[PDB]
């Protein structure tokens, strides 16, 4: 059933109290992807040829 | 009652030769939310007579 | 001739969201008795004039 | 909620003479429940405001 339809609900502001305003909790967290460390830097031979041809 | 945590995407790498423009790419995002809105809730009521006559 | 031990239940997690009223929920319970029926017994006699007359 | 009081019976009266072996005789119980069943109650409600103006 119900209490009562006559409450003072803090942070749901509207003609009825339907909608939620309430202020979203944010700590400075973003995820972005899972990093990769490439390994061929010694599986080959380095050969520049840098401002040379 | 809600909670935030931003996403983030990942660009894409791409060749070029010489006279080419590089193209920029856009980088999205997002934010995902976490609402509490349920009480979870035990009720268990005993009347006086039941606690009169059992311990 | 008799021992009594109780017994009891559990409780159910319900929700409620806003603005509901909460559903009262019981608790059963019973018993259980241990009787005391035989008693064992080993009897065994020993004449006088033969206790008098060995170990 | 039950009390319970524990009835028992009486016995006869006998005569020995001089080597006359003696008769045991048995004595019979029973038992009694009283059980709490209902309560009684009368209540009396007064408002606030009748309450503030009135001795």
């Amino acid at each position: 059933t119900d209490y009562a339809g006559n409450l003072t609900r803090p942070h749901w502001g509207g003609a009825a109290s339907d909608v939620d305003i309430h202020l979203e909790v944010y700590q400075n967290e973003v995820d972005t992807r899972f990093q990769y460390q490439a390994m061929f830097l010694g599986l080959s031979s380095q050969r520049s040829v840098a401002d040379r041809s | 009652n809600t909670y935030r945590i931003d996403r983030l995407n990942t660009s894409s790498v791409k060749g070029r030769t010489s006279g080419v423009a590089l193209e920029p790419t856009p980088v999205r995002n997002d934010k995902m939310l976490i609402v509490v809105d349920t009480v979870l809730y035990i009720r268990n009521p005993i009347d006086y007579q039941d606690d009169w006559t059992a311990p």
